RNA sequence: AACGUGUCGCGAUGGAUGACUUGGCUUCCUAUUUCGUUGAAGAACGCAGUAAAGUGCGAUAAGUGGUAUCAAUUGCAGAAUCAUUC
RNA sequence: GAUGUGGCCUGGAGGUUAGGACGAAGCUUAUGGCGUGAGCCUAAGAUGGACCGGCCUCUAGUGCAGAUCUUGGUUGGCGUAGCAAAGAUCUAACGGAGAUAUACUCAACAUGCAACGUUGGAUACUGGAGCGGGGAAGGAUUUCGUGCCAACGGCACUCGUA
RNA sequence: AAGUUUGAAAAGCACUUUGGAAAGAGAGUGAAAUAGAACCUGAAGUCGUGACAAAGACAAUGGAAGUACCUCCAUUUCAAC
């Protein structure tokens, strides 16, 4: 499992770099499942993108 | 088509370059002997729905109706002759038409033509 | 005439650890450089290239003609040198082969065949055909696919 | 790439061959060679100690300054490696080796081998970049090995 | 220096492609095709490189027109009554 | 001992040789046989149900029309007619 | 250096005489025999699959060991020289065929090594004249997503401008 | 540069089994698969393998004579011959 994608679109949407984007090393699978920007900022307000 | 000539080179071309309504006369075969009688004429081109017995190779004394005259690889489709392949399917098997005799004839109105056209009495 | 020279090769000179033959000029391709208008060369050109003003035809003196007709027909009349020569004469009645003039008159090919068998020259026929076969080389591939023997000659007053 | 030899019973034996293997034809060759009269479990059981570097292939053939290990004694040697992409290709071979003779319903516990060839493969070339403007050979070695190995 | 260095001080083009015959041979500064020299009228033939008038000649592209009024001379300008 | 050497049997690598030849080369002949502003040669871009190249073609685009021919094309698919012309 | 040779050999032509699917050409040889020799002939093929031999004459692009000869392939060197500028990586979990992969004996060490992509930690680097963010020239789909590891990214890849 | 020149016909290897795959081992087609796929024939050179021959260091090869061992070669002989 690779999450490049979503690591990508929440350095987008967040307006920061990588460096900054925490990704839960747990929920692995439920930000895999994440692949378009509205999903993504979905998982940033569950907390699993900080 | 008067293909056979002087040169072995340009005959090989002529025949092997011929075009389709060419193919046609070059792929024809010997009519039955019961044919010939009536119709006086030695040989026809084959035609699809005609039905041909295998005079020659491995299927000689084989009895069928001619489904397809590719002419594109020299070869007539007899229903009859035919083959199983490894997956148990069943593929028709190419002969060529002066390896067989006509025995009945498909009977068309330009077919009848070219029949009286070539009686030779 | 341009077979093999159209090319624009020089030589690279002795300076090069290679010999001094043309090279093809450029790069990117595999002939880059490679030999050519050499005799040696692949893709040169060949050593004394064929003409066309080859001495194909000769002269020969009109009584030296006459002379090797004549002693061609009078060879024809002793039965021993047409035997040595490979014919089947066995069963000819006489040499020189005389016959009627009524053969000019045949119409089908029979009736020739006939003839041939009466007066025994269906030997030497049959001589030639069993020696029909396929030609050994590459005449086969050019126009002279088929060889055989020569058979008897027949020969008319006129062109009838 | 046909068997070179046939097998004494071919009803009590197992065969098995793989060609264009990508390792190298060398190392392979020094790999493959020293299991030739060995049991099959004990090919094994070398393969798996070369891997854990407690045991070496003794290169005996293509050893041309290479350096020295004490490993290499057993087999009356002084030069030896661990070519560990050529160990693990051929425990894959025995590996089918040994399928083949269970599926003919021998025992593999006293199979012994009995055939060996390594064979060097057609070459695959890539370029390397050198001084002054130089392009010269980068060639790539593969090699041929088939086995067969009969109950003892 | 010459040579590679100085292989990287080479920007821009020379020559663009030609509107007449596409050879990427139009000389920009000058306005002129190296290949066929468009925009003169004629184009360039040179006995010293028959090679190059053989690679331009005709029958080395469609002939579009040609091959129809061929057959049209071949049959005498035939038609119908 | 081991490397190494030599021979034979069998394999690998490598594509010579033979057979094959719809190509080339060369020599003859025939003729209501010689392009274009009525836009040529050449260049470019497109066109197939499926289609990169090549070939053919030009938004009527692997072709429309007419004559002859007389049951196909064909890798798959599609297709009124199984046929005096339509 | 000259000359001679019912002297040898090769492609083709005119003649003649034969062979071949019960195996032609070609190819292979600790297959022998013959010839001072060039070479010829037979035997075997657990070789090949369709042409071809002898003799007289004619004819020519007619015989190779080497021209820093031409083209193609191979080869010892050789698993050798090396793959060392730009400092530096470590750890767990997950992902993956890429494992914790075992005749007998035997508790695990001494018999499956090495190397990976992602995420979270840790350590450090670039230090705004940047391995930052945009443009021209040049390139022209390298952009993005999914799949995919044959070949390519001179080690590797589950990664990639493949 | 490059003949797709497999075969008479794709009949172009179903199915089983091992392997992640490639492929291997079986099984089939075919007269032939060492005709398995850009596949007729498959030389030379080089290499692997099994069997055997031996061999110090005279670099190896070569010449002439024997001998040891081997020989799917040839020829002769087998009875008062
Ligand atoms: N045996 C020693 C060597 O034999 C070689 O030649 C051998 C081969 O070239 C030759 O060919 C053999 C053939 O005899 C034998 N009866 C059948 C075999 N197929 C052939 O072998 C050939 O085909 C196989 C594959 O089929 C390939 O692996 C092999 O490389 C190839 N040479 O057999 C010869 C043996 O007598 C060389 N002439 C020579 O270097 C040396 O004397
Ligand atoms: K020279
Ligand atoms: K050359
Ligand atoms: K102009
Ligand atoms: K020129
Ligand atoms: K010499
Ligand atoms: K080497
Ligand atoms: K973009
Ligand atoms: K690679
Ligand atoms: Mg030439
Ligand atoms: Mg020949
Ligand atoms: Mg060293
Ligand atoms: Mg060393
Ligand atoms: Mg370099
Ligand atoms: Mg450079
Ligand atoms: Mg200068
Ligand atoms: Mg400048
Ligand atoms: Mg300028
Ligand atoms: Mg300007
Ligand atoms: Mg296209
Ligand atoms: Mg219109
Ligand atoms: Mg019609
Ligand atoms: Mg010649
Ligand atoms: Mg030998
Ligand atoms: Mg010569
Ligand atoms: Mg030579
Ligand atoms: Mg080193
Ligand atoms: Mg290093
Ligand atoms: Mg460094
Ligand atoms: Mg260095
Ligand atoms: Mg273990
Ligand atoms: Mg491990
Ligand atoms: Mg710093
Ligand atoms: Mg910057
Ligand atoms: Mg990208
Ligand atoms: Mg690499
Ligand atoms: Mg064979
Ligand atoms: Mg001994
Ligand atoms: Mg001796
Ligand atoms: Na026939
Ligand atoms: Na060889
Ligand atoms: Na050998
Ligand atoms: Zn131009």
């Amino acid at each position: 499992v690779s999450l490049k994608l979503q690591a990508r679109l929440a350095s987008s949407i967040l307006g920061c770099g990588r460096a900054r984007v925490w990704l839960d090393p747990n929920e692995a699978v439920e930000i895999q499942n994440a692949n378009s920007r509205k999903s993504v900022r979905k998982l940033i307000k569950d907390g699993f993108i900080i | 088509a008067s293909i056979k000539c002087g040169s072995r080179r340009k005959a090989r071309r002529a025949h092997f370059q011929a075009p389709s309504h060419v193919r046609r006369v070059l792929m024809s075969a010997p009519l039955s002997k019961e044919l010939r009688a009536k119709y006086n004429v030695r040989a026809m081109p084959v035609r699809k729905d005609d039905e041909v017995i295998v005079k020659r190779g491995t299927f000689k004394g084989r009895e069928g109706k001619v489904t397809a005259c590719y002419r594109l690889k020299w070869v007539i489709l007899i229903d009859k002759v035919n083959r199983e392949k490894a997956n148990g399917s069943t593929v028709a098997v190419g002969i060529h038409p002066s390896n067989v005799e006509i025995t009945k004839l498909k009977l068309t109105h330009h077919r009848k033509s070219i029949l009286e056209r070539k009686d030779r009495s | 005439r341009l077979s093999g020279m159209n090319h624009s090769a020089h030589s690279w000179g002795t300076g090069r650890a290679v010999a001094r033959i043309p090279r093809i000029s450029g790069g990117g391709t595999s002939t880059s450089g490679a030999g050519a208008f050499g005799n040696m060369c692949r893709g040169g050109r060949m050593f004394a290239p064929t003409k066309i003003f080859r001495r194909w035809h000769r002269k020969i003196n009109l009584h030296q003609k006459r002379f090797a007709v004549v002693s061609a027909l009078a060879a024809s009349s002793v039965p021993s040198l047409v035997m040595s020569r490979g014919h089947q004469i066995g069963n000819v009645p006489e040499v020189p082969l005389v016959v009627e003039d009524s053969i000019q008159g045949y119409e089908k090919t029979k009736e020739a065949m006939a003839f041939l068998k009466a007066i025994a020259a269906i030997d030497d026929v049959n001589r030639v055909n069993d020696s029909r076969e396929i030609r050994a080389g590459r005449g086969k591939m050019r126009n002279r696919r088929y060889v055989a023997r020569r058979g008897p000659m027949l020969v008319m007053p006129n062109n009838k | 790439t046909h068997y070179s030899r046939k097998p004494q019973v071919s009803s009590k034996s197992a065969k098995a061959k793989v060609s264009d293997l990508r390792c190298h034809y060398k190392n392979t060759f020094e790999t493959a060679n020293v299991i030739n009269g060995m049991p099959l479990r004990k090919a094994q059981q070398l393969y798996r100690q070369v891997l854990a570097k407690t045991r070496c292939i003794p290169f005996k053939r293509y050893n041309g300054k290479i350096g020295r290990t004490a490993q290499a004694k057993e087999w009356g040697q002084t030069k030896g490696r661990w070519p560990r992409k050529s160990v693990v290709a051929m425990m894959s071979l025995l590996k089918n080796a040994e399928a083949n003779a269970i599926e003919k319903g021998l025992d593999p516990n006293q199979m012994v081998i009995k055939h060996v060839q390594v064979d060097q493969a057609a070459r695959m070339r890539r370029r390397t970049y050198r001084a002054h403007g130089r392009i010269t050979p980068y060639m790539c070695s593969p090699c041929h090995v088939q086995l067969f190995m009969s109950e003892k | 220096t010459k040579g590679t260095t100085s292989m990287g001080q080479r920007h821009g083009r020379t020559h663009i492609l030609c509107r007449r015959c596409g050879r990427n041979s139009y000389h920009v500064q000058w306005e002129r095709c190296a290949a066929c020299a468009y925009p003169r009228a004629s184009r360039r033939r040179y006995n010293w490189s028959v090679k190059a008038i053989k690679r331009r000649r005709t029958g080395t592209g469609r002939c579009r027109y040609l091959k129809v009024v061929n057959r049209r001379i071949a049959n005498h300008f035939k038609t119908p009554k």
